RNA sequence: AGGACCGAACCGACUAAUGUUGAAAAAUUAGCGGAUGACUUGUGGCUGGGGGUGAAAGGCCAAUCAAACCGGGAGAUAGCU
RNA sequence: GUUUAUUAAAAACACAGCACUGUGCAAACACGAAAGUGGACGUAUACGGUGUGACGCCUGCCCGGUGCCGGAAGGUUAAU
RNA sequence: CUUUAAUGUUUGAUGUUCUAACGUUGACCCGUAAUCCGGGUUGCGGACAGUGUCUGGUGGGUAGUUUGACUGGGGCGGUC
């Protein structure tokens, strides 16, 4: 897919409309963005997939606190 | 957010500081780069309580690093260190002349540089001189080390 | 050379054909052979992007290397025959350190040249070495991208390019076409000009001549439908509206391609 | 000639076979019907 | 040497005649064109529907191609018969 | 030579040949939610498009409109 | 206080340079007696290209639809 997993934000098939509001549609997506994330337990770079709006929400909780919660819905190999 | 400061770089900074900083700091210069841990209100006291004994014993020996951020961000130097300068003596190979590359670099094409006369580039006390490639019949000399703040 | 097939029968009533004395058929080595060359224009998922391309001989590929890496014991030039997969005519080289190579035949050969590429190499067309011990106006064919890429522009017949700027960062060169862009200082490629020029003088002189060049015939839109391409209109014929490709934007004219980065290396676009 | 029909037994077994179709998610739907419908006929799939 | 000539095979169809409640959903019959290459031919594989494919006619795609087949939506709707 | 399979096989299409135009490889372009693929494991004597059609002799006049391209300096003006 | 200077200063331009982001369609190593891929190591480009959201412009490129009626047939003309 393309999802945030993060934030979980995905494709949604909204619209802007037109304006006589006809039937159109062209999708709002989320801002996902492989940013050089690294685990420092296991000492390598495990770079994510995340969105924007994603990375303030990381920031708030702390960096690694998110990080904390993850791998319980890792996406690593 | 706000941070506790673990360096001085840049007109910012002070070798720990409680400052405010953005969100151009964080993702962008002292994080991601080890020069910054956040404060919040937990923080707050760990870390700064922490900091009147990391910030001083470690410091007084890492002052080459601390300084050549705004050398290289204006320009006039090549040569780098994280320790030089710092007991009276240059320390580190980092230097294209001998590392057989090309660095602190951003607009300019190459990846090589030739070894011209013998020095050692911060292993010799004093100023040494690196020599720099643009081509084999075109060159740029200079006189460059790192010291500390 | 270049050799006027004289009125005899219709479609050899006007033909050019190009014979040289440098084809020596013996065939080169079989490591340096690998399968076949139709393509046919489909993707690897099927279905003819490209339209114009199937026919042609059966043919071999030819495994070709000019980056030129080695340069080590002075080597010699063995065959040559043209490369079927190339506008340009091959030559085996040998190293006698243990290596073959291959090289577009640049113009003046003793067929046992001693090739050695450095960093000054034999000083002769037909060495490879990075471009920066070379003075400007140089010819050069196999100028390179990055160093280790190896040649990809100037690698056709008598294809090569003027260095026009090389002091400070990066070289500028003038491209076939007016087209200056200024390319690394580290890249190499090769002294003197590609061999061959008889590509462009080989005018073939029949239909049939230019169907087994790979190529199917190019059909005019203007003899085709509205529909399937514009200008049409058969049965009595129309003409009318400004000319166009068959993605709808005008042929004429119209420069393209910007992306802004690759666009900042280069400095005078064409004339 | 230019007949519709005149055998190739190959594809026959190998395109409209039982696992010349099976893989497809669709030519599972076909097996599901052709089944549920009480047909066990089968169009060459051995 | 030749998209060379003539001319079987073979590949194909311009004329005419016969057939048209045919032996045939395009034939039979007699000519005809090409007949070493832009050739033609076997096998298998690879391209798909508003798409392919097309030396290009809006041609061709399973006796359907300037409007595919199969199933459903569906009792579409018919001021018409 | 190719062609409206099976009533129109040609003065049609195609064509060597001519000219214009785009495009420096991560090429123009084209395909594909994407990855990626074809172009090409080629690369300006190339690769793609447009129009004309051996060969011969030639290819006049007009840039305004329209398009496209160049100059946009300045002015106008959106979101905000 | 201005005109204007300088201090405490703020900020946009350009300018330069940088990595600490971020990309690499350059080189090398290893997983690997896998030219795929990843990371590592190096080089390069570098706050750019680019993409998300919003936005103006363009856009028969594409789509859905429409384009009235009377009438000595309809057209056509006149008419409403």
């Amino acid at each position: 897919s393309r999802v945030c997993q993060v934030t979980g934000k995905r494709p949604v098939t909204g619209n802007n409309r037109s304006h006589a509001l006809n039937a159109t549609k062209r999708r709002f997506l989320p801002n996902l963005h492989s940013h050089r994330f690294w685990v420092e337990s296991e000492k390598r770079f495990v770079t994510l997939r995340v969105s924007a709006k994603g990375m303030r929400v990381i920031d708030k909780k702390g960096i690694d606190t998110v990080l904390a919660e993850l791998r319980a819905r890792g996406e690593k190999y | 957010m706000q941070v506790i400061l673990l360096d001085k770089v840049a007109n910012l900074g002070s070798l720990g500081d409680q400052v405010n900083v953005k969100a151009g700091y964080a993702r962008n210069f002292l994080v991601p780069q080890g020069k910054a841990v956040p404060a919040t209100k937990k923080n707050i006291e760990f870390f700064e309580a922490r900091r009147a004994e990391l910030e001083a014993k470690l410091a007084e020996v890492l002052a080459a690093a601390n300084a050549r951020a705004e050398k290289i961000n204006a320009l006039e130097t090549v040569t780098i260190a994280s320790k030089a300068g710092d007991e009276g003596k240059l320390f580190g190979s980092i230097g294209t002349r001998d590392i057989a590359d090309a660095v602190t670099a951003a607009g300019v094409e190459v990846a090589k540089s030739e070894v011209r006369l013998p020095n050692g580039v911060l292993r010799t006390t004093g100023e040494h001189e690196v020599s720099f490639q643009v081509h084999s019949e075109v060159f740029a000399k200079v006189i460059v080390n790192v010291v500390a703040e | 050379a270049v050799v006027k097939c004289k009125p005899t029968s219709p479609g050899r009533r006007h033909v050019v054909k190009v014979v040289n004395p440098e084809l020596h058929k013996g065939k080169p080595f079989a490591p340096l052979l690998e399968k076949n060359s139709k393509s046919g224009g489909r993707n690897n998922n099927g279905r003819i992007t490209t339209r114009h391309i199937g026919g042609g001989h059966k043919q071999a590929y030819r495994i070709v290397d000019f980056k030129r890496n080695k340069d080590g014991i002075p080597a010699v030039v063995e065959r040559l025959e043209y490369d079927p997969n190339r506008s340009a005519n091959i030559a085996l080289v040998l190293y006698k350190d243990g290596e073959r190579r291959y090289i577009l035949a640049p113009k003046g050969l003793k067929a046992g040249d001693q090739i050695q590429s450095g960093v000054d190499a034999a000083i002769k067309p037909g060495n490879t070495l990075p471009m920066r011990n070379i003075p400007v106006g140089s010819t050069v064919h196999n100028v390179e991208m990055k160093p280790g890429k190896g040649g990809q522009l100037a690698r056709s017949a008598g294809t090569y390019v003027q260095i026009v700027a090389r002091d400070g960062a990066y070289v500028t060169l003038r491209l076939r076409s007016g087209e200056m862009r200024k390319v690394e200082a580290d890249c190499r490629a090769t002294l003197g000009e590609v061999g061959n020029a008889e590509h462009m003088l080989r005018v073939l002189g029949k239909a049939g001549a230019a169907r087994w060049r790979g190529v199917r015939p190019t059909v005019r839109g203007t003899a085709m439908n509205p529909v399937d391409h514009p200008h049409g209109g058969g049965e009595g014929r129309n003409f009318g509206k400004h000319p166009v490709t068959p993605w709808g934007v005008q042929t004429k004219g119209k420069k393209t391609r910007s992306n802004k980065r690759t666009d900042k290396f280069i400095v005078r676009r064409r004339s | 000639m230019k007949r519709t029909f005149q055998p190739s037994v190959l594809k026959r077994n190998r395109s409209h076979g039982f696992r010349a179709r099976m893989a497809t998610k669709n030519g599972r739907q076909v097996l599901a019907r052709r089944r549920a419908k009480g047909r066990a006929r089968l169009t060459v799939s051995k």
